[PDB]
């Protein structure tokens, strides 16, 4: 397949062929085009505030280490060893100053450099150059209000800049609230789908919800239940979608603080939230305050995704085009009561973690929509991704972004594809921007 | 029994719940508790959730199992959140899971799921303090079958507290397990263990 | 118990089953069919057809493994065959499969197979119209091994009804397995469960 | 590999590479050549009778809902929502007026229209296009006496001259005979083989049935059990075989109506199938007759295959070039009466289901031979086919097709294979027939 | 019972198995053999390696796992060595591997693995000429769980022999397996079935 | 990929490029660039010493029936039917004149001809050529003092030539020791690495052991165990290393005659070993004696490998890149009593075996090294093997081949990969020798 000249995903991205759920030359072209040259999501600073800390991590199909330096930077460098090439460290997370390797071992220091050799002047002399020999390092590693990011390219753009406009709609919890904590450790399981499938649920899907998930919300009673079995629709400003240029993008349902919590929660965090909203109106104004409070279901390019209140937090780990590995990490405000962060924790794995019901409600959709793009009639059958074209807008006075002003629609999906295709179709980073300079324009076409 | 600094792999957990079977055996008892997990894991598996509750599950149940990290045999520094629940369910929150399984538009109950259950290993041994508590430790393999070649099976150790209820119904108010795979490959743990 | 139009996932079948266990314990009875099952499938690990089919399975025999078609929880209209028969064997049948399998001229036979079974849930209650008749309930899992990388593993609960037979000789009157995996993974179902 | 050279059946269907039961390239060349090309099996009219009644089958690794129309009629659609590519159908039979998405609710009728979009008004306004939103349907639905086949090609041949010559031979059992009724539901098992292997076994392969199948025969008494060891062959003039253009073939053992039942059954049926006989020698003449109460062992290219007498009906349903999905039916007369009905479907299954004796006989040759053709040594050497080469005839005054006039040969591999290699060497059905416009001349060449 | 002309799979081993344990049976004894196993799988389980050689092992154990070569039903000139000893450990030999398990350099023991046992099919006969040693047959599934995604299970029949021993405390004298895959697909057999 | 100019191994060997290890597209040209090039192991004369004994044995990927002829000598045929391909022996060992085809009866002869097809009278009647219809043989069979090698190019040179120097090195043991022979039956195992790790670990790597086993090393109390956790090393003269022309190469170690083998065996072992060697010094010289009691770590190219001494004997055979089925056999001396061998052959097992205490140490080391060569950064780093590398020298008066006068080093994994590269980028045997025409001084290039 020429992924120069192939179309995967339409103009406007409106459709994309469904093989990209199931083709295993193109998984393997992703790990070269979306995986090597993209943000990754590596750890919070939570999980590693000392010196010494660690966490092993994916990027893709590699592991990493993920190490708190002395200095209180991270550096990430690759989970193998550089002689031949054993998996350095077996363990999820710890606290040490190197790590030495099993096989015949070599010490590398937690900054990478290989430190000792066993018997290095008997036996190679001065003829190791160890300096050369340092683990292999994660290129670029920044910081988004303590979540951690990695990417493999020295010639991607910043972390800031390549969230692009869905910034602007995370900060208000991930900055103004006084900052996040991710719980660990999370919950890890095997699913039988494409990596895209859950990216693109969680990027922009809420026509779903109220059908996949009628028996979640009928049983946990939590605030968005109105929607079980499509009872009812919201209000057409409900919420709205929004999309950005480097393909993040997000839902936003207006004050939905509790999000998917059970009843047993709602009362507690309706008045944590709305207290603290009533405190940033001064800060940062009314909109983003209600920002804040307000549910945002997004996916931060290419697969690490997040329903903020919730408090869900993903990354969609990928193994090969019909296997997934999915992480589910819990986020809670920092400065909430420690019972409260406690309970909150436990109900993120209740809803969607490894056990979690409403996650299990999307099991089928994900896995079936992911393994019929290998089978032969529907490989070059068109995925529709068309809800709201356009009606979307950009350069909004108020909300920034490419932007659906209506809670349910495939804005979030446009952008999302129309992202995928100009990586898959570019060779760097400058060939990326070159199809992108006329982004905006392409989503809002019709408009 | 165990000394851990000599069984250098044992937990100081795992050497408490050795230490409390060793001890007393009451044959009639092992017994008594080899019914009431047959008869819990018949329930289950004929997918009667309601009846289950009402029959097996004290209203001060907590059941609960964990994923816990994989941390190096020898560390000793690092400390923060060691494991994780993926079920740490009080009655009401056992009773949402139930409806969700009984809910005629949770799809993927349809076609019905196919359950069933291996319970083995066996333990008994009367709570020193609490007079109503029975500890009870079993083992379970659980075979679920679903949409004709969707096969997942799960493996685990239960640790127990029931109670001796009114009219000789038993009450579980208590499960423990630590899951013994880190990364799940069964699609879901939705199972009852 | 149980009241299937509340716990609705369960089938009036299954219910009626679960009635007939939880009524009236004879723990006597249970460690007899305990030993019962566990002989009876020495025998079949050991591939001794002829003595199994002699000393455990009676004349009168219905062994019948079921497959039943997926159909929707909510379906009500579509009336045609629910299930089929992978087995459904009179003694005579049973004595045709022996044989077959103790042919020389069995070609898959050589090597000979490697058989374990796990039985366990062991239930008994008497019939209690007929008091020559015992239901027993069990479930199995039934490991086979052959040709050096093949491997397939069986699970299911089994229905019976034992005969007390002359001289303590308990023999099977009927085997009922309604089989859990709609498409079978293991090759073929050609094993006794 | 270049398919419109590379040769894998030799000349006349002598041999053929046995890579041919191993090679993954291959295999989804086949779905392409093979699968999404000619006719295959779907259902029987007695699985689906009434308005609404539906089955799920495969066609290749495809699957598709078949359903029973309102106007009496039957169609087929691919399993596959339109929107977002999620399967539709989870069970394998039912009645309804429709089907319903379970990730976002979309609702398609029984006739595949697209006829309701939950919030239809409210998200997609007018906008929608559901006139070309259909599920994807099966181009071509047709039947045999009952009997559904599907074909994704509108350039295939009709049903009934595909089966060519053949259908001349499974006229009297399934015309003449009053008709056939299908019993399901079907046993379901995979089998790690190529799905040539069953095909090639069932539609020519009598010589195998003494030596593989002498233990079955030896212990179930039934009428073909003489042959048990090979302790004896047959008369010469005990059967016959025969293939035809398009592949489809069978192999003809006179008078053996109770087939593979053991003796429990043989007097009830040589009784039944005496009558009936009886009556056809009037209506059909004294050959056709006897050809009905005769064991037929045929493949419908490419992978439906049959036992008749015996009842044993068959899907070999590719999964890749080592795994096939075995389903397997029973066919019995309408006009038997119900408890022999019942009886004749147990002995089906007893022999041939999930747990029959004599399918167990074969499972090792199926699955070793299709195995081996993975193995280096092996990939380029020939399966031989030669068996009666040179000795088959045509255009026979009584006896359609190719025809090897001797209970056992391999006159019906060569068909199979013969069109096989046309099929594989060529991009359209004008192609094929171009390529077999001496079909038979090339079978019998020596003669 | 059998009759190994007639049934012609059986080996005259398995057949000399079942004539012993078919004829007294001793519930008690049972009951008994269970309680021991199920205890001796525990501390296997939680990995108190040294506690289970203390505590259940003599200092005369023979601790044999074979693996025979795959040979025709129809065999009867080849007479080469039939079997290999995965395992053929006396007492300091068991010693050995139990140091090897604790030893803070064993890499692979780090992060902790996971061991769960399920034993059943239990049978026990006392010993017609020595009045020490009781004869237990059971079958073991052995579930192992490392590194977040290895998953390996065992199965096999175990042949047991064990020793009153002084105070109650029974041990193991001989243990025989003879493991029922050829091929391993468990990555290696290093674990006590 | 081009193998003929893809630089997989650098010049000198220095390093490999770790796809190497997970690449499954070179794991397929190895099926035909070494497995079905070179000389590979089958079995030893004591496992087949009387005719129509025979043993099925792997050669690559394919399955052989090695076979005892009337006259004394032995044939080996693939295990493949003529006729349509099935497996023709199902067992691993035994005794026989002929083996019959289960499918349809065909008969062969323990010479490989067939001999007997069922009814070939009636049914062929004179057109069956059984005589080109001998079973496929293997073209080289050869013997180096009882272990029996096979190789399937019959321009492949000698076994004799292809050990080249490191046939001087197991001399002493194989020869003049009065005979080895081979216990059986193997234990069999898979291990989910590539066959080249466990490979290069025995033809090369000393290095390891005092870490990778330092658990096993202070469990058993064997000879070598002064090393346990790199507490020591050894003497600069505790040994050598040598590597050859053709790829087979070992490690030496002085006097280790008691190998791996637990402190209960070591007394026996040692006073065994010395009194032989006092007789052999009057024979061959008192070096070449002293290396038949020193313990050898060999690989005989591409995949058979043995510590002598020890007694441990292996067959790495390839399933896919990180797939390798593992057979272990026990070497003894044919004069050793009895029950010395007996007790020997249980602790080659015990160590090495299915569930062999210091094989399990190397488990991980191989499976993470050979899968951490298919993710995705991995692929293109370098795998290192310059330890020692400019001090290695050729044409020794006393030590051949290229060797390494030092224990530890890793100049036999250069002289693997170096033999490896030129059999990659080669397409025959003559090719092979260009390549290779200046080996040694490729091998000893800076010294
Ligand atoms: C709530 C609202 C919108 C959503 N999209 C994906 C999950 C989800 C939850
Ligand atoms: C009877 C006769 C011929 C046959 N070919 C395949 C099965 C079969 C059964
Ligand atoms: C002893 C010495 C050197 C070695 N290399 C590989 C195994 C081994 C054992
Ligand atoms: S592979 Fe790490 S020290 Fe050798
Ligand atoms: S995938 Fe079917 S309605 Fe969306
Ligand atoms: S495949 Fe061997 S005789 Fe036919
Ligand atoms: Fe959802
Ligand atoms: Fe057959
Ligand atoms: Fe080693």
């Amino acid at each position: 397949m020429n992924y120069n000249n192939k179309i995967l995903v339409s103009e406007s991205g409106l459709s994309q062929k469904h093989l990209i759920h199931g083709d295993e030359e193109l998984f393997q072209h992703e790990l070269k085009t979306i995986f090597a040259r993209n943000w990754l999501f590596l750890t919070h600073d939570s999980l590693i505030p000392a010196p010494g800390d660690y966490v092993t991590a994916k990027m893709g199909i590699d592991e990493v280490i993920v190490s708190r330096q002395n200095d209180g930077s991270i550096r990430a460098f690759l989970n193998v060893c550089r002689h031949r090439g054993k998996t350095l460290v077996s363990v999820e997370a710890g606290n040490a100053k190197g790590f030495v390797c099993s096989y015949h071992g070599w010490g590398f220091g937690s900054n990478g450099e290989l430190q000792s050799v066993p018997f290095e002047k008997d036996l190679y002399g001065e003829s190791l150059n160890k300096k050369c020999l340092g683990l292999k390092e994660v290129a670029r590693v920044e910081s988004f209000h303590g979540f951690i990011y990695g990417c493999f390219d020295q010639e991607a753009p910043p972390l800031m800049d390549y969230l692009g406009d869905a910034a602007w709609y995370l900060e208000p919890m991930f900055k103004h609230s006084g900052g996040l904590e991710l719980v660990g450790p999370p919950g890890k399981v095997v699913i039988k789908a494409n990596w895209k499938a859950p990216a693109e649920n969680f990027v922009g899907d809420a026509y779903h919800v109220g059908w996949t998930h009628a028996s979640s919300l009928r049983s946990g009673e939590s605030i968005f239940s109105s929607l079980a079995g499509n009872a009812a629709l919201p209000p057409e400003g409900a919420g709205l979608q929004m999309t950005s240029k480097y393909g993040s993008g997000m839902g936003v349902l207006w004050d939905g603080y509790s999000g998917v919590h059970s009843a047993d929660l709602v009362p507690e965090l309706m008045a944590f939230g709305g207290a603290k909203q009533e405190r940033l109106n001064k800060e940062i104004g009314d909109v983003r305050a209600r920002i804040y409070r307000s549910h945002l279901n997004c996916t931060v390019f290419p697969n690490n995704s997040m329903l903020t209140c919730s408090g869900v937090f993903k990354v969609w780990n990928p193994i090969d085009a019909n296997t997934t590995e999915v992480w589910t990490y819990a986020i809670v405000e920092k400065d909430m009561p420690e019972d409260l962060k406690r309970r909150l924790a436990d109900s993120v794995q209740r809803t969607f973690g490894p056990a979690g019901f409403w996650e299990s409600d999307d099991n089928d959709n994900m896995e079936t929509a992911s393994q019929n793009g290998k089978k032969y009639q529907s490989r070059d059958s068109d995925l529709l991704s068309n809800l709201g074209f356009g009606e979307d807008v950009y350069g909004d006075a108020v909300y920034p972004g490419v932007v659906g002003k209506s809670a349910i629609g495939e804005t979030s999906y446009r952008g999302f594809y129309r992202a995928y295709q100009a990586h898959v179709s570019s060779s760097n980073w400058a060939e990326f921007e070159h199809a992108s300079s006329t982004w905006h324009t392409e989503l809002t076409k019709t408009t | 029994m165990i000394n851990i600094q000599e069984d250098k792999l044992v937990s100081a957990h795992d050497a408490e719940e050795i230490l409390r079977f060793f001890n007393c055996h009451d044959s009639a008892l092992q017994q008594e508790a080899t019914t009431l997990l047959t008869q819990e894991a018949h329930l289950l598996d004929i997918q009667a959730y309601r009846a289950w509750l009402e029959h097996c599950v004290g209203s001060e149940v907590q059941y609960q199992v964990i994923s816990r990290e994989l941390r190096a045999a020898s560390e000793r520094r690092y400390k923060l959140n060691e494991a994780m629940n993926v079920y740490n369910e009080n009655f009401q929150q056992l009773k949402v899971r139930v409806e969700h399984q009984l809910d005629p538009q949770n799809w993927g109950n349809s076609p019905k799921l196919r359950f069933t259950r291996f319970i083995t290993n066996v333990q008994a041994a009367m709570d020193v303090n609490d007079k109503e508590l029975l500890h009870i430790r079993s083992n379970v393999i659980l075979h679920r079958a679903r949409r004709g070649n969707q096969v997942d099976v799960f493996y685990a150790a239960r640790e127990d507290k029931w109670k001796r209820g009114e009219g000789g119904v038993r009450k579980l108010v208590q499960r423990f397990v630590d899951y013994p795979e880190r990364i799940l490959q069964t699609h879901n743990l939705m199972v009852f263990l």
